[PDB]
């Protein structure tokens, strides 16, 4: 109960919709023998389903008027009420991987311009070079903020313009 | 076969190997971790 | 056909433009009344089927007669400011006669 | 004397309407005559017409 | 040879684009032959009389057809169940089932139900009888003839204004703020207090007895003494009946907030104190600028002197005044920016705060009046950037604008466009990606795996305005706060009763379907500005074409060279945005209509379940609500929706005709016409006929405009057919 | 009558003249280049503005330059 | 009657006068124009469903 | 036709002033 | 009362046809 | 008459196993519409052994076709006047491909 909401372990339309889905799976399950793999598959679907509802209520996800897990994307309402795993943890779990791919792709382009013809090595990726920058870019925020302090991250007004 | 490894190191071939890597990694994780809507512990 | 094109009044140069528009007027006179008199909005009224369709078709001749005179003031022995005005005059008088000639032919 | 830079030096283009404005290329030759635009510069960056060279004047052209 | 009297370069054109460009640059006064700047301002000034004389003839037309063919005197007595009438129908193409299916509203012949809602506006400003509407029509028809004659006389050489009369930005802005805005609103409170307040209390104040009826029982005595609260003593009660004296009340300037209980409209009394208050402020703000009397502010010393130190904004606003006063496209671009935002502000504040009686009960009126002033706002806002892009070509002077804030815009112009291109790309990735994620979770039968982010940052605002549905207990939902306790007699209890009513459109309750669509609106706002600000900034040149200013605003291309330059001009950069504009206003009006359909039907959960994923937009709003629209005519019969059924297919037809001018381009068509010229010049007996203007295909820039017009007309007529007939079909 | 105006950035490689499908362009002596020649447009009455000239100029920010003016019966490319 | 341009311009315009000023009253056929009829049975109901 | 002929007899004097406006301006 | 059966064929058949004509003959005037 | 034809089965990972419908016949899978089962009853297949042996016969034939394009380009590629015998190509394609093909299929 943060913004008119309720815990999904406490709401009833959530549990009503769980019983709605398991009803649809079981009336689909009835057409098969109890040994048959079209019934082994559906009972494995249920145990993935029933554990999914158990795990969403375990994490304390917020339901509402429709009985669905609602997310809270604000720190200070997720840090305070124990919901940083909804948005506030994957907003840095993403931005680690995002700037990682950016930094590896940056370092591959920076370390290819001092060559004979760098356009050839954007077709033919230097795999012993590219994987070497791939592994060693794992501390990229530790390397970027040191490059941020110099002035070597931002190229100056050598950049190309039209008519300022 | 050095010329054959250049072909394996072109742009679309590394793209179709790395995308089978990255999808195939996320497929195996989403098998052994069924339905991660929220970061649990 | 080089024989037949020298017959019909668009190419008869040796005729006055009044009689030229008169024959063109009646020829399109009792002919364009056909669709209105048969399959207009009054097919299924067996007294107005020849009246209003012919009266509408005479209205269409009136539009085309204005549509001719508009062309003569736009464009400029027929291709003249006067020969065309005699041509559109004969089409109006020849066209209204032919639409009445269509209603006579009942 | 020999006006313009040397035969193969790096250079920076200052013509604001050129495609290689603020951009670095190599001088290939400087014509020693009364031509308005003697300095011939070759680039790696090809333009929108695929032409990698152009003539420039003495004053639109700065070293390094 | 004679028709483009303004452009002799078009008069020497032997082809048929002479007709098309005689029409389309006839109001491009800056490019006519022999045009001077004194001749420029006089034709603009007379044309504004031409726009005003049309508007008042238009409005007098609305007053006439309502007074003659409408049922306003019948609608006054029962304003809920009786449907309004726009104008009666005489279409002789009709059939007898199409006469009796359009007779409705208790009328005699066929009629149109007015969805413009000018009855609710007229009923609350005091109109009660048809004889009061004919007088208003004859009045505006006189006033429209005044502005016709004024635009004629202010072109006559005795009465032509001087060139310095137009550039007096001091005296205009001093007169239009104080007189045109202040005195007008002061006079409109004069219409409210004298006439429109006591007409709701069941007291006829006509032109015969307005010099006999006191508006207030102790009138003009509190104004001259000072106790102005005497004007708010006995207001319209909570059991008032609009149009009668049953629980009437006697106050003239009350300050309540919230809504009238019957009409669910704004109170008439605080609308009187509203237009009185801003009348005082506009008159006071209308004594600011130095015209002729030694006091006031000079515009030439407020812009230039606001330069921040340490080079924050270049040379400040130094030198803008001669580039605003001399340039018209800068003045037009500001005006279309201002009016285009306070056209949305009209639309955003009339569904939530309906100002006219028995509005927000007539639902088709509410649907039309919101959607109208959103597309009207959409077209005006993209023209602000259009005439902002014409400014940088026709009027911009870099020597005059050394280092000001306007040139720093062109200086860091790639930082503007690339940061817009990041925001537009981030929103489009992560709004579509969430809907597709939700759609797949609906497709795999598991709605619990959806991404449903609760709109915290807006629910925090609604709770701060007094919506205790969410329980933030922050400011006005907080009963022990300060702002709650500074206004319990001032303006709050009407306002707080009006939000927490669940059945009006005042601060609707929102869920994660409203999270996703406001970001989609934010996508559509940031992308439409991306196209337009790029069209403004790169109007003078790019690296692809560094002399775009030499061709002009509206040119086709610069050839196939340099890789190909289709759609390079700033006109062609403006026109792409109209697609992304109609998309964006299409997104705000889909969301407005469907949240209001589910509100007015009652199934308010049918939106919030289905708005979280894009199939529910399709199979619950477009599929479900077009059931009675497309059944307007069938082989069983037809009903009153057949004129909106026909237009709904008529709108799809103009729309798809627009793709013909957009996908097929000119040069397929010019070769096709060359065969038609051959087959005309060789056909016997049709060689009697020959053209004057040579048939050529429509030019490249024209094909943009003709195709965008067919795109946009068919866009508008489609949705307006769906909007009117889905609302009024079930209502 | 289209407006074709060329500039001093011409080098006189005469590729614009060979590319012009309407003989708008011709080569005039001029000392500001090694090839001692600069183009000229004495026949802009015949120009359609198809811009095959400035697809062919090698110089950056094209030396030949075509401005689409008012279209007569020769500028619209008409056999009729 | 008419042989020049401006005589034909008058006769077409006056024939357009003579049809239309009659078409409003005498020329509205009983079977052609159902608007020029009497008020038939019903139709004046609400817009349906709800309000 | 009371207010029709009175507006027409008003339009007569209005047109007569229009003959004053159609000459005194040029 | 007889108005909507008269003004509509004027504005829709007759007065546009005058504007179809006069605003066409004006187009192809040869300028003196 | 009752069992719907189905020949595509998906993997149960993200909930996409719901695309394995109840097509009948003790089976779950995507109900296909390409009509191979009607070819195969017309071919009289009657067993999934026959479908497997002609699938291995398809892989063998595909590698033979990849060999043939490799052979007739890289190792032994025809001259120009081989291709310009359009009389010999039509006599062979009308007789051998279309003629003997429909003789063989009738058999
Ligand atoms: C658009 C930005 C925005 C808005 C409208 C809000 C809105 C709110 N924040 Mg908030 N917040 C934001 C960004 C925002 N936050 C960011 C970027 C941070 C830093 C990570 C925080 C950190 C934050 C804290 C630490 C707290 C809030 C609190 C609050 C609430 C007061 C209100 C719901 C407070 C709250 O819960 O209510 C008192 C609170 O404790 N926020
Ligand atoms: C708000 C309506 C409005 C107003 C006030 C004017 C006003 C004027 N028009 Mg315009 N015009 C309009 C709508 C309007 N026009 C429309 C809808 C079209 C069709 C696209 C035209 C087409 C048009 C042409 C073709 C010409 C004018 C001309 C004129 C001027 C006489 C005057 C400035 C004439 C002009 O400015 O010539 C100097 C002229 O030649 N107008
Ligand atoms: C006090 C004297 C005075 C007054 C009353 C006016 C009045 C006017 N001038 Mg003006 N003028 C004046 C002095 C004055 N002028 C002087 C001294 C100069 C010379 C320096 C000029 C120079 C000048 C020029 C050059 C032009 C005008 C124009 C206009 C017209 C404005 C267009 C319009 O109607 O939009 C008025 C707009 C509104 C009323 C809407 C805005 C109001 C609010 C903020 C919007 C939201 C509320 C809305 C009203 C609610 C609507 C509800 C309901 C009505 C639907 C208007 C008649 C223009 C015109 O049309 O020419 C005649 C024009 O081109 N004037
Ligand atoms: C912002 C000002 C404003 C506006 C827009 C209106 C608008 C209206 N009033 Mg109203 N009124 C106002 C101020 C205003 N009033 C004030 C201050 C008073 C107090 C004296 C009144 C008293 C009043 C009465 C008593 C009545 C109206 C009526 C009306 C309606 C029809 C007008 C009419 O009968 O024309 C006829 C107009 C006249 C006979 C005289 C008008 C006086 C002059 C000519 C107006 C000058 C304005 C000017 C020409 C416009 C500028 C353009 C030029 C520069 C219309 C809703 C009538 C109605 O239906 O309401 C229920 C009605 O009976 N009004
Ligand atoms: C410009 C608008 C306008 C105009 C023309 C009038 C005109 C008039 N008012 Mg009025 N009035 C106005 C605005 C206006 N009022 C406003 C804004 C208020 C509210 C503060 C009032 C409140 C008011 C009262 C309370 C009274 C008048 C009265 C009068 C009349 C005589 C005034 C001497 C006259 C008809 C008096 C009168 O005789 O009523 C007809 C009267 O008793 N007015
Ligand atoms: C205050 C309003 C205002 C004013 C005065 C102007 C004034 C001007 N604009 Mg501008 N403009 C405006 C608003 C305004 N604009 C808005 C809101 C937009 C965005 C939609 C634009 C977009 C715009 C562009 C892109 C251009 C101009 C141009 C011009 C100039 C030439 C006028 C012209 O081409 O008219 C002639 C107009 C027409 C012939 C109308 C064309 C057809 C339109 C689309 C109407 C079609 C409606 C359709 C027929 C509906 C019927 C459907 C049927 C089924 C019922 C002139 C200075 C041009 C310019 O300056 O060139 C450099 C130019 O290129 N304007
Ligand atoms: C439904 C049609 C549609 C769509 C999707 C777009 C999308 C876009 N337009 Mg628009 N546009 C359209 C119609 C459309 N437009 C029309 C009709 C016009 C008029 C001509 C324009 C005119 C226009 C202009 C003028 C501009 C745009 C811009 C943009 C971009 C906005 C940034 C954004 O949201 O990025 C988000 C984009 C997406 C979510 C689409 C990507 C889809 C997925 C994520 C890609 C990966 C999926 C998959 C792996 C790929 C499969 C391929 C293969 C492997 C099989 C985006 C690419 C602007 C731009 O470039 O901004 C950056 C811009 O300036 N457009
Ligand atoms: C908005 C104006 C308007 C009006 C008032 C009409 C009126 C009519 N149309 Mg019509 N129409 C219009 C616009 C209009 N149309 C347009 C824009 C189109 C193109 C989409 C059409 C396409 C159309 C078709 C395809 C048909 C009609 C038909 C009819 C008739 C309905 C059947 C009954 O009467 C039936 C009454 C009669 C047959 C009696 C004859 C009455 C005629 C019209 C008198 C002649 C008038 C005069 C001599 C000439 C006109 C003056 C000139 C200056 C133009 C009626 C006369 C139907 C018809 O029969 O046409 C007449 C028909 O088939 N219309
Ligand atoms: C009677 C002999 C015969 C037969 C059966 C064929 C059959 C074929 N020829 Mg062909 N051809 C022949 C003689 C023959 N040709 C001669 C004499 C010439 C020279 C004039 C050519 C020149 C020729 C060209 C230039 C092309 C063909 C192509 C084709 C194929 C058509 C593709 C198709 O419809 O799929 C039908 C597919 C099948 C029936 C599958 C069975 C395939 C069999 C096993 C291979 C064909 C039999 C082979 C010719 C016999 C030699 C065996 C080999 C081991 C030596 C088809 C395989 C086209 C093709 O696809 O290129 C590869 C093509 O481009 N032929
Ligand atoms: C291109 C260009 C142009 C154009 C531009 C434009 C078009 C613009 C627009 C603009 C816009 C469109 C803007 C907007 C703005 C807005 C704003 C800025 C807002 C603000 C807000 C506020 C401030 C609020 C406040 C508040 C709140 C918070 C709520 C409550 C109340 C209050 C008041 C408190 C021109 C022409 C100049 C020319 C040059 C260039
Ligand atoms: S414009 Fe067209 S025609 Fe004139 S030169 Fe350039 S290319 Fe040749």
């Amino acid at each position: 109960d943060i913004a008119g909401l309720t815990p999904c372990s406490e709401s009833k339309a959530y549990a009503k919709l769980e019983k709605k889905e398991l009803k649809t799976l079981e009336k689909r399950l009835k057409q098969y023998e109890a040994d048959s793999a079209p019934a082994v598959a559906l009972k494995a679907t249920m145990e993935r389903t029933k554990a999914r509802f158990a795990n969403y209520a375990k994490a304390g996800l917020l339901c509402g008027n429709d009985g669905l897990p609602h997310l809270i994307a604000d720190p200070g309402l997720a840090l305070k009420y124990g919901h940083a795993g909804e948005v506030f943890i994957p907003t840095f779990g993403f931005l680690y991987v995002a700037g990682y791919i950016g930094y590896v792709g940056r370092q591959y382009l920076i370390a290819v311009k001092g060559e004979a013809k760098p356009t050839d090595k954007e077709i033919i990726i230097d795999v012993p070079l590219a994987t070497k920058l791939a592994w060693q870019g794992a501390g990229w925020p530790l390397a970027a903020v040191q490059e941020l302090q110099r002035g070597t991250l931002l190229e100056k007004e050598e950049n190309i313009t039209v008519s300022p | 076969m050095k010329d054959f490894t250049t072909y394996l190191s072109t742009a679309p071939v590394i793209a179709t190997i790395w995308f089978t890597f990255t999808a195939g990694l996320l497929i195996e994780i989403n098998r052994y971790f069924p339905d991660p809507l929220v970061f649990s512990f | 056909v080089a024989t037949y094109l020298s017959n019909l009044p668009a190419y008869r140069t040796g005729v006055a433009p009044v009689l030229r528009g008169v024959e063109i007027g009646l020829a399109h006179g009792f002919l364009l009344a056909g669709p209105f008199i048969k399959l207009g909005p009054l097919r299924n009224v067996p007294e107005t089927a020849e009246i209003a369709g012919s009266l509408s078709a005479a209205g269409l001749v009136l539009i085309l007669a204005l549509c001719l005179s508009i062309y003569g003031s736009a464009q400029f022995p027929l291709f003249s400011a006067d020969g065309w005005s005699e041509f559109a005059a004969g089409f109006l008088v020849g066209g209204e006669a032919g639409v009445a000639w269509a209603y006579v032919c009942t | 004397k020999e006006v313009g830079p040397k035969r193969g030096s790096l250079v920076k283009i200052l013509r604001p309407e050129s495609y290689w404005f603020n951009q670095v290329g190599k001088v290939v030759s400087v014509d020693q005559s009364g031509v308005r635009y003697p300095v011939v510069v070759r680039f790696e960056n090809q333009n929108y017409a695929g032409v990698t060279t152009n003539n420039y004047a003495l004053d639109e052209v700065v070293a390094a | 040879k004679l028709f483009p009297k303004f452009s002799q370069g078009l008069a020497q054109d032997p082809t048929t684009r002479r007709i098309w460009y005689g029409l389309a640059m006839a109001h491009d006064f800056e490019s006519h032959d022999g045009m001077t700047e004194e001749n420029l301002y006089q034709k603009i000034f007379a044309s504004h009389f031409g726009q005003l004389s049309i508007i008042f003839l238009w409005t007098s037309g609305n007053l006439f057809h309502v007074a003659w063919q409408g049922n306003f005197e019948q609608w006054v007595t029962d304003p809920v169940h009786i449907r309004p009438i726009a104008h009666a129908i005489w279409d002789p193409h009709f059939g007898q089932p199409a006469v009796e299916a359009f007779t409705r509203g208790g009328a005699s012949g066929p009629v149109n139900i007015s969805t413009s809602g000018v009855y609710q506006w007229w009923y609350t400003i005091g109109m009660r009888t048809n004889q009061d509407l004919y007088v208003g029509s004859v009045f505006l028809a006189l006033v429209s003839a005044i502005f016709l004659f004024a635009g004629w006389l202010h072109l006559q050489p005795n009465f032509q204004p001087s060139l310095s009369w137009f550039k007096d930005a001091e005296s205009r802005l001093n007169h239009h703020l104080s007189g045109l805005f202040g005195v007008s609103s002061l006079a409109w409170t004069g219409h409210l207090v004298h006439v429109a307040i006591p007409e709701s209390r069941g007291q006829h104040v006509g032109w015969d007895n307005f010099l006999s009826v006191l508006p207030h029982p102790q009138g003009l005595t509190p104004f001259f003494t000072g106790n102005w609260a005497a004007y708010a003593q006995s207001p319209d009660t909570a059991s008032h009946v609009f149009g009668t004296a049953q629980g009437s009340g006697q106050a003239i300037l009350t300050f309540l907030g919230g809504f009238h209980p019957q009409t669910q409209s704004l109170w008439l009394t605080d609308m009187a104190h509203h237009h009185l208050a801003i009348a005082v402020i506009f008159i006071v703000a209308g004594h600011m600028y130095r015209t002729n009397f030694g006091i006031g502010h000079r515009m030439q010393a407020i812009l230039e002197a606001h330069t921040p130190p340490s080079g924050s904004l270049g040379a400040g606003h130094k030198g803008l005044f001669d580039t605003v006063n001399n340039s018209l496209h800068f003045q037009l671009g500001l005006a279309l920016a201002s009016v285009g935002t306070i056209t949305s502000l009209v639309a955003q504040h009339m569904y939530s705060l309906p100002p006219y009686a028995f509005q927000a009960i007539d639902f088709t009126t509410q649907a039309a009046l919101y959607t109208h002033h959103q597309y009207i706002a959409g077209f005006i806002m993209c023209g602000a950037f259009a005439h902002g892009a014409i400014f940088f070509i026709r009027d911009y002077d870099p020597e005059q604008n050394k280092g000001n804030v306007l040139a720093r815009m062109l200086d860091h112009k790639e930082a503007l466009i690339s940061h817009l291109s990041w925001v537009s790309l981030f929103l489009g990735f992560h709004t579509l990606g969430l809907y597709v994620h939700n759609d797949v979770m609906q497709a795999f039968g598991t709605p619990e795996k959806q991404i449903l982010i609760e709109p915290v940052f807006a629910q925090w605002i609604q709770a701060a305005h007094g919506k205790a549905l969410y329980g933030f207990d922050f400011l006005l939902s907080s009963k022990t706060s300060a702002a709650f306790a500074n206004g319990q007699s001032l303006w709050l209890p009407g306002w707080l009763d009006a939000i927490n009513n669940n059945q009006n459109s005042l601060f609707l309750t929102i869920g994660p379907g409203d999270f996703l669509v406001h970001h989609a609106i934010a996508l559509g706002l940031h992308t439409t500005t991306l196209i337009l600000v790029k069209g403004a900034l790169d109007a003078r040149g790019s690296k692809l074409m560094p002399d775009k200013k030499d061709f002009g605003y509206s040119f086709p291309c610069d050839g196939p060279g340099r890789g190909g330059t289709c759609d390079i001009s700033a006109y062609d950069a403006f026109y792409l945005a109209v697609f992304w504009m109609l998309n964006t206003i299409g997104w705000v009006t889909f969301y407005w209509h469907w949240k209001h359909l589910t509100l007015w039907q009652g199934n308010v959960a049918q939106f919030d379940e289905s708005s979280t994923y894009l199939m529910g937009w399709l199979r619950d709003y477009l599929w479900l609500n077009s059931s009675q629209l497309i059944n307007g005519y069938n082989p069983f019969g037809m009903n009153s929706l057949s004129v909106w059924a026909w237009t709904f297919l008529f709108g799809h037809l103009i729309y798809a005709t627009g793709f013909m001018f957009l996908i097929s381009w000119r040069g397929y068509w010019q070769e096709l016409i060359e065969t038609l010229v051959w087959a005309h010049e060789k056909t016997p007996l049709a060689n009697l006929v020959y053209w004057k203007d040579k048939p050529v295909a429509l030019s490249i820039v024209q094909a943009r405009l003709v195709g965008l017009a067919h795109f946009s007309v068919g866009y508008i007529f489609t949705y307006a057919a769906f909007l009117i007939a889905s609302t009024s079909g079930r209502f | 009558a289209h407006i074709v105006k060329i500039y001093d950035t011409c080098i006189g490689c005469t590729q614009c003249v060979r590319a012009c499908p309407l003989d708008v362009l011709e080569m005039v002596p001029w000392d500001g280049c090694k090839a001692s020649q600069m183009a000229s447009a004495p026949r802009t009455e015949d120009c359609v503005g198809c811009k095959r000239c400035e697809t062919a100029c090698p110089t950056d920010f094209l030396s030949v330059r075509v401005y689409l003016g008012s279209e007569s019966t020769r500028s619209m490319g008409l056999s009729y | 009657i008419i042989s020049r341009r401006e005589s034909l311009r008058a006769l077409v315009a006056l024939s357009g006068i003579a049809a239309i000023v009659t078409y409003g009253l005498k020329g509205a056929k009983d079977a052609d124009l159902p608007i020029t009829k009497g008020p038939q049975t019903t139709g004046e109901n609400g817009k349906g469903g709800s309000v | 036709a009371a207010a029709a002929a009175a507006a027409a007899a008003a339009a007569a004097a209005a047109a007569a002033a229009a003959a004053a406006a159609a000459a005194a301006a040029a | 009362s007889w108005a909507p059966s008269v003004f509509v064929p004027l504005t829709g058949l007759v007065l546009p046809a005058i504007a179809m004509a006069t605003l066409f003959v004006y187009i192809e005037k040869e300028a003196p | 008459t009752h069992i719907k034809p189905s020949a595509q089965v998906v993997w149960p990972i993200v909930g996409q196993e719901i695309l394995n419908g109840d097509v009948g016949g003790g089976f779950q899978g995507i109900q296909i519409t390409s009509g191979f089962f009607q070819l195969w009853r017309a071919s009289g297949i009657t067993s999934e052994l026959q479908l497997y042996t002609t699938a291995i016969g398809g892989l063998v034939m595909a590698a033979a076709m990849f060999f043939a394009g490799w052979f007739h380009y890289h190792k032994a590629a025809p001259k120009l006047e081989w291709f310009q015998n359009v009389e010999s190509m039509l006599n062979h394609h009308l007789g051998g491909l279309l003629g003997l093909g429909s003789l063989a299929w009738a058999g």
